[PDB]
């Protein structure tokens, strides 16, 4: 009856959040109307508690959690739910150079007998598979790669970028050589009316009907015309190139990259340490080469992680594709790319001696066939708030095109000036 | 005793046959034979024919490895007496029918996790998502009518036409200081869209300055409205057919058009869960009901048949190696009942654990990620996007000519509103 | 002393040229004035015998045998050469429904004692090292796919293709519709000054400088400007997008193909009849699947197979790279793709009790560390008739803009008619 | 007895060593432990220090799996008294002097096939080709100062001033039956350059209709010139510093600029193979020869050393394995003498034909193909061409400015002959 469980925070899943007033946080409702089921959760203030040690009364609530409270109904329990304090799924390692080894996280005390069901997205493998016996996977989901793309290191922050500013300089002053002499080879054979051609051919204008007049300036004229359109659709050919980028270079696929297979200085990966994918890291043949890499570099939780992969602290994340794929979801700077390798679902693990294997076994599998958890999924992950951007050319915001009304303003700044030298001139 | 037989069902790229070489007599190399059982003679039953089957692939392979795990041998057998198993009359039948009555101990093929197949036969560690999907020849083809408008956003082109306004009404304050404003809209518009137009310029020093600070942004505008041009003018929105399972149209087949041809193989998990589900679906879906996967996929292409509700990972194997990319699951390869490809089990046996820690070294060791690239994978599994090598037909380019027949209505109503007023 | 030696024709090692007058050939000599030695080939015409039954005395020469003719100096012995009947390197059958196994090709005949020593592209492989003894490999190859690019698919044999014909006409028909409209909203608020106007906006000729005079055609004159800018622009980036067909040089790469795993009605692929590549088919695990595909259009020899990849009967082909590569850089036609798997050389095998194996492995490995065959592959193997600049942008030659030099000239002859119409016409 | 010792040399990713777990005190799964040898206790010879490694590669699982092919248990160790092997004072060192004074009976690692090593130790079946190979930091970059005359050939080109010739020169003829050939020739030509000049356009019916028809052509030249234009004027043509080992450069290299700072590891079959056929280069090589392929990369990354010969699977391996892909193989990998990594085994041994054919069962199923690339694979391995998303410099765009200059001065030149003549 009295039942113990130990859960994680995981944005997908599991939404902890500390209770206020009394110590019960509200009852607001989903967008469908339907209310925010919630559990109490006397976890701890801050990851590995330290100084904050004590146990919030917390609330909890999520697609895990509405699987908790459907079997709590079916399965006539009580049950009560208390964050890990390590705040980590569970590794084997020893202490004190001793031949015994030690479990982390979950089975550092569902193993120890303080926690009975164990309910969090832990995912199936061989070592989590031996010490406890898993239920059937209630999602099945395999490993995913989240790219930062914050800046897929070609964003036009400025228009004059297209041509380097040696050459800028080199065409904007190759346009009064070339006006000075259309002016001298008519000359000696006007000079506003030469320095008008000379733009209005390159800006196609088409503004100064001036053309010059004797046969040796219409010779210079005629290549200075041929000089303009190669100067003007380089600028625009360029300019595509740079804006048809919507291919941003290499992008991972899978585990796979040879930039994965050795460390570097630029390419940085991690994950959560004492993880599931820790052990697939060192369970891979290969992969105990770079295993030297991300051991500095592995994070705490993986909300952080996803943190430093929003910002430039993190370039590639590795997790599972049920929380990469729902961040990605909701915030459209991250984006996953890659085939999901290690295709293990999560599941309920459950002790050796525990009389509920089969019945909890058969009461998922019941939750599958009737569509129950098919409305979790509905309801607590679909939001889709970005879109498959992917293999679709961008619309040019403002603000990605704010460059050019600057210049349209600036010249009309400028021209009130001009107007008063203008007016002075006569 | 380790030695204990192995049964199979003949379906799925999971369990490909292939029979003796005619000079050698026996399997191929690293092929583990097969038997299946046959019936002749008429009304009684014949001798047995005991021929040499070679059935292989995705879960074979995973059988081959979990054996040298488990270091046991075995021989592989087929079901004749059903295909997957019904409890009809209460008598199991097809892989279940032959595991209560033993003379197999073990099952490995196509085989749905559900609870109805678990009361009975427990299921191992499942080494491949599957479930329930629904594949239609999903296809049709929608460009956008406003395809010209996307290089930019709103925001932008109304932007450019406020700052068209504010530079005219400019460019006839810094030239003053015959060109009316008329002749500023005429001219300052006459620049963005090329040069093409007869245009008369302005003649003050100070205004062909602003005519020239605009001139080059018309030159940006064109080549960033330009630089994507002709990949959206052929970018294909797909509608998708049904929205899932429980779409309006599934619910009432029959108060819409001509009701969809949608229907499975009888006598198999997938319809077993359907009838428990959705009843009167069932009902309707009875008649549509074909004997075999290739039956439903010839129908799927003649049109007789619009939609196909299946296993899902089988459905993911054939829409992949489909001549062309016509047939495709609905939801993008969406599940609408996540289960898992089991081995079954007698109950109370000690082979479960060792099955279990068996298959999961699979997983963690990543050995058999290559083989889910070495037999499940496709051409269309990658596709091309929406963008080709295409011409542009009136379908691409018809966003143009609204807008052409829209000026060329408004043009007349404008000059009926002159003529009266 | 004396010595059989068979060989197989292949072109970039064996150039086999039946011999007149006499029975010698020529004593034709290379680009860097030296004689190209030849060796008597006592095989048979026309491959099969055919109705020339009869081995008819030619002349062979190549890269095998400038190294063969190095051996014999070196080892002081006699040989002739004589061309292997069937025209096959040699696979493992039976005949009869026997037990034993009979070979053929150069294995049928070497291992009879018909040939003492074998000098041909012969790949190394299990079976065949089963039979006979292979020295060190003199090149080290690996087999590659060359494709067709006869027709990359992707052809402009017309300008007009980048709009297709319903779109043409109206837009042709579209200018008429809205020049009577812009003469009538002028006219009720000149008919040949607005159909010029009506043109001479779309193509941007800027001829006709009649503008709409009434705000009514105004409206229409602006938005026909836009619409021309529009259909301008898409033919302009959809030609592009024709002629920037770069990416179709990304084609199979490597046995590692999705498409090279399933038979299809389009993809046809084979090799050559009782070769190497055929026993890596059924040496391969995968590739007994789709080994029915190929069983049905491999080819006798390769020479017929390129033969049928340059036309539209063969799509891709498979051999070792030493072949493909030369004969890829002898026609810019075809090319190849894909990386170099089964990277296996070639090799000299000898006879189990032969007492050569380990003087001749030292001879080809003293050829080797003195550059012998390095100037023997500068001389045979190294023309590079094309260029190897892969993913450079092309240039559009004549008879690749031919379309627009007709149009012009197609004009002139259309206008020497309409100026007989129009003198006629006052 | 089926047990042999195996002996190999830490270098490589052939041979890559780890040490011991500091909390299981064992190497790691799937690893085959080393064995080596150390000196101390001042002049005299000290215990071994008998530190068990754990060396692997792309060599050691290849010994794996061919001791599961033969069925042979082993041990590995490595050679303390020499690295690769030279018959100094007619003494055998490094691999070679182990396997000649026997206790070895096999030799594992990146051994050079050659004469003079085959002599006195016969070798397998060679499993991956190698050699000789000068790798440099190849890299400076030249774009064609013609790059803006490329989207056409030459035929083109003068094809289309032909017909501006021929055109403006009827236009002329049917608007006869002021506007002369100079100003033909300055329209039909202001269009082929968009239309920003300003022109006289003809003003006979017929004539106009030529200007049309010659617009058109205009717009299709200017849409197949631009078409690839960014990636002509963005293409690097990289030039080879060394064309071979024979070139004049190698021959003489003082009566040249400072001659080329090259070198290689000494005591090797690299060096080995250069004394012999290029003694003079040898003499002058001597003196730039650096302890390790570490030392080498980072000599040449300075500056102080300019080229590199070594072994051509070692260099093409830390060629994609560098920080940047400034340094490469001379010849894109190309290799002037073909060797291959064998198996140094003793003289009249029957172990050489089970090694021959356990190495060639790799090559025929293929199970090593997917393990060349498991690890012999780098980021620089493939290059994305010359055409980057960069800046046009006036590096880029100066072939336009000598055509501008060309013209610049032409008329100055017709200028003066104008006022001469
Ligand atoms: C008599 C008749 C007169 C007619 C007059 C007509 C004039 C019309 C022309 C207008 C264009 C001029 C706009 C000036 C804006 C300066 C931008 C700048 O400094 O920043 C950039 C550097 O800039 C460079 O790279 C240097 C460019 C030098 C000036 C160019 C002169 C030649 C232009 C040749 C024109 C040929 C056109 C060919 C077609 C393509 C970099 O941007 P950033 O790092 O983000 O810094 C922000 C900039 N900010 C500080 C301003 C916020
Ligand atoms: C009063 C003032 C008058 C001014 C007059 C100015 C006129 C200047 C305009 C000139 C362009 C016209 C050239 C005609 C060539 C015909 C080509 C043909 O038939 O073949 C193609 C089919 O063609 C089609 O797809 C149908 C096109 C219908 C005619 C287009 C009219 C509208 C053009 C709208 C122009 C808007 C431009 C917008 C900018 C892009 C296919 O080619 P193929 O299969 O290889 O067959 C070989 C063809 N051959 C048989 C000839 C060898
Ligand atoms: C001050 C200021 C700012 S904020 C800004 N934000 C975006 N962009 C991009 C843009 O306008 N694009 C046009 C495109 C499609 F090519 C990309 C800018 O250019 C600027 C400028 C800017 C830059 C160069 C300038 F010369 C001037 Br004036 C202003
Ligand atoms: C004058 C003028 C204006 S005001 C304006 N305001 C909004 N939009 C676009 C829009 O509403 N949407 C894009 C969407 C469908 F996503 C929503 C316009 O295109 C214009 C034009 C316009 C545009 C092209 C032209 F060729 C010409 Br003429 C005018
Ligand atoms: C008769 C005839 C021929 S032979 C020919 N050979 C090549 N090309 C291609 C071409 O010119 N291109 C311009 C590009 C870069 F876009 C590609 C042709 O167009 C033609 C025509 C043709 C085609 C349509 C026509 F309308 C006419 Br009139 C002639
Ligand atoms: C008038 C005129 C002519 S005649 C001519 N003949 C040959 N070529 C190219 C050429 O020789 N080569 C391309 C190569 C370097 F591969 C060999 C030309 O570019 C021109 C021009 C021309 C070209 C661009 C212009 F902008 C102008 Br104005 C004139
Ligand atoms: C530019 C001034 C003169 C106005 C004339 C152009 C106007 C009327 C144009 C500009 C954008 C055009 C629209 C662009 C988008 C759509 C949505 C699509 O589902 C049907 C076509 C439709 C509805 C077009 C109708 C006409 C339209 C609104
Ligand atoms: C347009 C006419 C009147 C005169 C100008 C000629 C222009 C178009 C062209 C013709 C061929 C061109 C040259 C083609 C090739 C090279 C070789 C290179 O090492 C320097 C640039 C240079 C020399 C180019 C300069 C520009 C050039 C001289």
């Amino acid at each position: 009856t009295r039942l113990k469980i130990v859960t994680i925070h995981q944005e997908p899943f599991v939404y902890v959040k500390p209770t206020m007033s009394d110590g019960t946080c509200k009852e607001e409702f989903t967008v469908n109307g339907d209310p925010v089921k919630k559990v109490i959760c006397t976890g701890p203030n801050d990851t590995s508690p330290g100084s904050p040690r004590h146990t919030v009364p917390q609330c909890c609530y999520g697609f895990c959690i509405d699987l908790l409270i459907k079997l709590a109904r079916t399965m006539q329990f009580t049950y009560e739910v208390h964050l890990v304090a390590d705040g980590k799924f569970g590794t084997q390692e020893r202490v004190q150079n001793s031949n015994k080894k030690e479990w982390n996280g979950m089975m550092g005390e569902l193993l120890s007998g303080q926690a009975d069901m164990i309910v969090a997205p832990l995912t199936i493998n061989n070592e989590r598979a031996q010490y406890i016996e898993f239920s059937k996977p209630f999602k099945y989901q395999g490993l995913t790669i989240l790219v930062k793309k914050e800046i897929p290191r070609s964003t036009l922050d400025s228009f004059m970028q297209p041509f380097q500013s040696t050459l800028w300089l080199l065409v904007g002053l190759s346009v009064h050589v070339v006006a000075v002499m259309l002016y001298l080879l008519d000359r000696f054979s006007t000079l506003s009316s030469a320095m008008w051609f000379s733009w209005g051919v390159l800006l196609n204008s088409g503004i100064g009907e001036g053309a010059p007049r004797s046969f040796s300036a219409r010779i210079l004229g005629m290549v200075w015309a041929g000089f303009a359109m190669i100067i003007v659709a380089s600028y625009t050919a360029n300019l595509a190139a740079f804006l048809v980028l919507d291919r941003p270079e290499e992008r991972i696929t899978g585990i796979n990259d040879p930039r994965l297979r050795n460390p570097s200085d630029k390419f940085i990966y991690a994950t959560v340490k004492q993880s599931s994918v820790d052990i697939y890291f060192r369970r891979q043949v290969e992969l105990s080469t770079m295993y030297r890499h991300m051991e500095k570099h592995n994070y705490e939780s993986a909300a952080e992680a996803i943190q430093a992969v929003r910002d430039n602290k993190l370039h590639a994340f590795i997790w599972d594709s049920a929380v990469l794929e729902f961040e990605a979801s909701q915030k459209c700077d991250l984006v996953t790319t890659g085939e999901l390798f290690f295709r293990s679902g999560f599941g309920i693990g459950m002790r050796k001696d525990s009389p509920w294997k089969q019945q909890v076994s058969l009461s998922i599998l019941k939750s599958h066939e009737n569509g129950f958890m098919e409305d979790l999924d509905k309801t607590w992950v679909r939001y889709q708030e970005c879109d498959s951007r992917s293999n679709a050319p961008a619309t040019l915001t403002f603000e990605n095109m704010a460059g050019v009304f600057m210049l349209v303003a600036g010249g009309i700044v400028a021209g009130i000036f001009l107007i008063f030298i203008e007016i002075a001139y006569k | 005793d380790d030695h204990l037989s192995i049964v199979t069902l003949e379906e799925a790229p999971f369990v490909i046959v292939e029979s003796v070489d005619p000079l050698s007599g026996t399997c191929m190399r690293n092929t583990v034979p097969c038997q299946k059982r046959i019936i002749s003679e008429n009304k009684t039953d014949e001798e047995p024919g005991y021929i040499k089957k070679c059935c292989k692939g995705f879960c074979i392979d995973i059988l081959k490895k979990i054996s040298k795990s488990v270091k046991f041998t075995y021989d592989l057998y087929l079901v004749t007496n059903g295909k997957h198993g019904k409890k009809i009359n209460g008598t199991w039948n097809g892989m279940i029918g032959e595991v209560v009555m033993k003379r197999a101990y073990m099952a490995v093929g196509s085989l749905t996790i559900n609870e109805e197949r678990s009361e009975v036969v427990d299921f191992s560690v499942p080494f491949i998502e599957t479930g329930i999907s629904v594949m239609v020849s999903r296809s049709n083809g929608t460009v956008s009518p406003s395809a010209f408008l996307e290089p930019f956003s709103a925001d932008v082109w109304v932007m450019m036409f406020v700052m068209l306004l504010i530079v005219s009404a400019v460019a006839v304050f810094v030239f003053e200081y015959s060109f009316t404003i008329g002749k500023a809209i005429w001219l300052l518009w006459g620049l963005v869209f090329n040069n093409s137009v007869p245009v008369q310029n302005p003649k003050g020093t100070t205004s062909k300055i602003m005519v020239s600070v605009w001139a080059f942004f018309a030159v940006i505008f064109l080549a960033s409205y330009t630089a994507n041009l002709a990949a959206f003018m052929i970018q294909e929105e797909y509608v998708d057919q049904v929205s899932g399972l429980s779409d309006k149209k599934f619910q009432r087949p029959n108060d819409f058009s001509p009701p969809f041809r949608f229907g499975t193989v009888p006598n198999g998990s997938t319809e077993r869960n359907i009838r428990n589900n959705y009843a009167e679906m069932h009902a309707y879906m009875g008649k549509f009901n074909q004997r075999g996967v290739d039956d439903a996929l010839l129908s799927l292409k003649t049109g007789k048949l619009d939609a196909f509700i299946y296993d899902a990972a089988v459905l993911n194997y054939m829409a992949g190696r489909d001549e062309g990319c016509k047939l495709v699951t609905i939801g993008s390869g969406k599940v609408f009942a996540s289960t898992g490809y089991g081995i079954a089990i007698q109950k109370d046996s000690g082979w479960k654990r060792q099955v279990d820690l068996a298959i999961l070294q699979l997983f963690g060791d990543g050995e058999m990620e290559e083989l889910e690239a070495l037999w499940l994978t496709g051409i269309c599994h990658n596709e091309k996007n929406e963008v080709m090598s295409s011409q542009l037909d009136i379908d691409n380019m018809a966003g143009v000519f609204y807008m052409l027949g829209a000026a060329m209505a408004l043009s007349l109503i404008t000059f009926i509103c002159e003529h009266l007023f």
